[PDB]
């Protein structure tokens, strides 16, 4: 159980690092935009999230995890999500 | 590139600036010097550790590796040449970071006299231009920042750099720090210099796709020569000759749908008389959809904020969190979604415990089906006491295969009406914050798009 | 299982936020650092980070829960926490 | 007569320049919170502030001048300081 807890704080954290390349941090509100986007990711879409987070490849995408390789499919989520949280996720 | 080029582009480098080169780039070229090799051991491990501290306070960890090169090893100093040791190696290359980092934000003054051996010698007129570039044209966090301040010779290698020799200081002759630090970095391989639309287009190109794989299915005839259609498209004969390409309905939903809505579309599901039948309900008002898509046309006021008209028009129980509590999404991690406030507000309005999930995922556009599914009605008319389904695009849902939730508190007179919301901005989950949100009427055509449930009796 | 990761992701939010009302967000340095204290607390102190979070006074103190009621005990933890992490924990 | 104002603007800029080390610039209210800081201290602890502000030890502490070598002691100092100018002063 403690590796359970200690794990989900690393896949949080590797998520937010991995997310922040693409989102300015500039204003608190974007940060705290961020931390909410990451937080739902990983409750809503937790085994994409983590194959997203444990894939070494340089041109890994988390949209081709969470809507698969259709790009109008990936648009609409994107859209949808950043409507939401106003975070990149690409 | 000259050397008054090299200094002037170094100073005015960032003081977190990588100069093009890794930590990793780093770590075998500071073997063997000073305190990397005397109090790291030229340990890749240690040398590594010291440099993404650094890096982590934000100072270069190039800049931090080249001044240790260039002022040398004193047994008796710290990684900053003239102080004592702060702890071990670690803690005190963190000292030296942050004291570097405040001192570049630092209120400053180039250093124009040295306070070992105070002979002022630099013209008044190269003094005046490197005050003004330094309070002027030198930003907070710069590399010059950090070091024009703390001695003369910083301040004579910037803005006078004969200054440096002992015939103009009267003193001794003094490294150049700027030029050293930056040859260091070249001399490494370092270099000293100073939205998602791809995504739409792609999106346009999978319609385009989306098009061919409608055409791909074969067509079928509709009775004789007159037509020749299928479930996407009509062929119709117009003349001997003519014949003109329709489009069957299904055809705009299969894509309309996909272009508001990715998955589930319309299913042309099981729905409610367009009668009210208000003595067929427990009670409340309820509007018939008008057309006008739209979406919220206000909402988001806490019960404090909502202006006063909507406030008087609410025609349910203010919220109570009594009903919040014992709550089964508190289990499941799903505190102050929308399904929970769904769940409480329709338990407080029924009287009853809600359903809060049939053995499958409830989000809120799926919530609809496990009240149906517990005998929970269900309408196109919003209907005031009544929980909604919203898809992406509709009612504030934003993410395609989870969708919206909340309960109407209010309809008008133009068809619009007012909803009370958990999980929308500013207020996401856990707060449970109420929110309360105007919405446009809705579609004719919204179908499984917007669906509104009643509480089980 | 699935409901234990969502509870530690909601954890990591929970305390997150709160530790945000005592600490300047304007740096990317800054918001790293808390990032990485939320984890440290809730690895190393997971129970008394989860009574501070479920505790609803508005006087609760984090440092309560993890040093005692001793004074001198909250300080030597609060000072050797903050030279760590650069992070506030009132 | 001259000698001591000129004095007082040295130790004033000495001790702004000490303790803006361990408190971040990057907002203008903190900047002036760092300058009112500093001279209540110099007005109401001069004595102390002048000994630390002349002390050459790496490990100086301006708490130390002004609360002791009891921990619990400069822990309420700093906890009153820091919650009266928003200023840290380790």
């Amino acid at each position: 159980v403690t590796n359970e807890k200690g794990q989900a704080y690393t896949e949080m954290l590797q998520l937010f690092n991995l997310l922040q390349q693409w989102n300015d941090f500039y204003t608190a509100e974007n940060a705290n935009n961020l931390l909410v986007a990451c937080q739902q990711l990983l409750i809503n879409y937790n085994e994409p999230v983590i194959k997203f987070i444990n894939d070494e490849n340089e041109d890994k995408s988390l949209l081709q995890y969470l809507a698969g390789d259709d790009g109008l499919a990936q648009w609409q989520f994107y859209k949808g999500f950043y409507n939401n949280y106003n975070v990149h996720i690409f | 590139m000259n050397d008054k080029e090299k200094i002037d582009k170094f100073i005015h480098s960032n003081l977190n600036d990588d100069f093009g080169l890794s930590v990793d780039d780093l770590v075998g070229k500071v073997k063997g010097i000073g305190r990397f090799s005397a109090w790291c051991g030229n340990s890749s491990t240690k040398i590594k550790q010291v440099l993404n501290a650094v890096k982590s306070i934000g100072v270069s960890p190039a800049l931090f590796a080249a001044y240790e090169k260039n002022e040398g090893y004193n047994g008796s100093w710290g990684w900053l040449n003239h102080t004592s040791p702060q702890g071990n190696y670690l803690t005190d290359a963190q000292f030296v970071a942050r004291k570097l980092v405040s001192q570049s934000r630092q209120a400053g003054t180039p250093s124009w006299i040295d306070a070992g051996n105070p002979v002022d010698f630099v013209p008044a007129s190269v003094k005046r231009k490197g005050n003004y570039d330094f309070s002027h044209n030198m930003k907070n966090g710069k590399v010059g920042r950090a070091y024009i301040p703390l001695t003369a010779a910083a301040t004579w290698a910037a803005y006078y750099p004969e200054g440096l020799q002992a015939s103009y200081n009267r003193v001794q002759n003094y490294g150049n720090p700027f030029l050293d630090a930056a040859n260091t970095i070249l001399g490494w391989g370092g270099k000293i210099d100073g939205g998602g639309l791809d995504v739409v287009a792609r999106a346009f190109e999978e319609f385009l796709k989306k098009l061919q794989d409608s055409m791909q299915w074969d067509l079928h005839s509709i009775g004789t020569d007159k037509f020749f259609s299928n479930q996407m498209f009509t062929i119709t004969k117009t003349y001997n000759n003519t014949y003109r390409l329709n489009m069957n309905q299904k055809l705009l939903d299969e894509m309309k749908d996909l272009i508001s809505r990715i998955d589930g579309g319309s299913g042309n599901d099981t729905g409610a008389d367009d009668s009210d039948g208000d003595h067929g309900g427990k009670a409340g008002k309820s509007v018939a959809p008008n057309g006008k898509s739209g979406r919220k046309i206000g909402g988001n006021w806490t019960y404090s904020n909502l202006p006063q008209k909507y406030k008087d028009a609410i025609e349910v129980p203010k919220f109570d969190p009594k009903y919040l509590a014992g709550s089964p999404f508190v289990n499941t991690g799903d505190t102050g979604q929308c399904t929970e406030l769904t769940w409480a507000y329709m338990h407080q309005i029924w009287g009853k415990r809600q359903p809060a999930w049939d053995n499958q995922v409830t989000n809120g556009q799926r919530v609809w089906v496990v009240y149906r599914n517990q005998g929970a009605r269900v309408t196109h008319r919003p209907t005031v006491g009544y929980g909604f389904s919203s898809k992406p695009n509709y009612l504030q849902a934003m993410l395609p295969g989870v969708g919206h939730t909340g309960v109407v508190v209010a309809v008008f007179k133009d068809g619009s009406f007012l909803t009370a919301n958990y999980n929308v901005p500013p207020y996401w989950a856990p707060s449970r914050v109420v929110e309360y949100a105007l919405i446009d009427g809705v579609p004719e055509n919204a179908g499984d798009n917007i669906m509104f449930f009643s509480g089980i009796k």
